[PDB]
């Protein structure tokens, strides 16, 4: 099966910055120029929420300095500027192929004074 | 807006098994498939398998074959997933995710979870 990868595991930035989350393929998850490729946030005590579904298309009522991007096996999620509402972990997930599955999760710290 | 309410927490005794539910509403429950998850604890999310709601078609991740079932039930809009040889490990939260096949490909709604504990 098609194994995600996400790098870095923890990420602290600072407000207004750019926050940038990698994720790696095993395999293409690539099909007809469209890319399975999708993007959750999990706040804690929260179950996850939807942000990106097929690589860069953001879904209603998510904030436009969420931003996704890639193809092929590398894709990354931006945030730019990130706010303080925006700590939390977030998680890669194909759906090209069976079984689906999901990348390891990279939480994302924000850095004040 | 769609709803996925799942059913209430459970404390289970190792080597039986569970049967937690889901139901759904706020769209027409033939149209979407249901996948589930097992969040373990402070973890990233596990697939376990998704089933077509209309034939009763299933599809599950191996490393959960065996061990959990996807069921579901129309007239009451309602899947249901049972889990057996329950042991310290399965202790985790579950999750039931609606995924739009032919809407555009996304797990768009999820339930809020069920808290297994196997002991």
């Amino acid at each position: 099966d098609i194994v995600l990868t996400q790098f870095p595991g923890s990420l602290a930035v600072s407000l207004g910055q750019r926050a940038t989350i990698s994720c790696k393929a095993s395999q293409r998850v690539d099909y007809d120029g469209v890319s399975y490729m999708n993007w959750y946030q999990q706040k804690p005590g929260q179950p996850p929420k939807l942000l990106i579904n097929a690589a860069s298309d953001l879904e209603s009522g998510i904030p436009a300095r969420f931003s996704g991007t890639g193809s092929g096996t590398d894709f990354t999620l931006n945030i730019h500027p990130v706010e303080e509402e925006d700590a939390a972990t977030y998680y890669c997930q194909q759906s090209n192929y069976d079984p689906w599955t999901f990348g390891g999760g990279t939480k994302l710290e924000i850095k004040r004074a | 807006e769609i709803q996925l309410q799942q059913t209430g927490p459970e404390l289970v005794q190792p080597g039986a098994s569970v049967k937690i539910s889901c139901k759904a509403s706020g769209y027409s429950f033939t149209d979407y498939i249901m996948v589930w998850v097992k969040q373990s604890h402070g973890k990233g999310l596990e697939w376990i398998g998704n089933i077509n709601p209309y034939h009763g078609r299933t599809a599950y991740n191996l490393k959960f074959k065996g061990k959990a079932t996807l069921t579901v039930d129309k007239s009451s809009s309602t899947a249901f997933m049972q889990l057996n040889s329950l042991i310290s490990e399965d202790s985790a939260v579950f999750y039931c995710v609606r995924k739009g096949y032919v809407e555009g490909g996304g797990l768009d709604y999820w339930g809020q979870g069920t808290s297994v504990i196997v002991s």
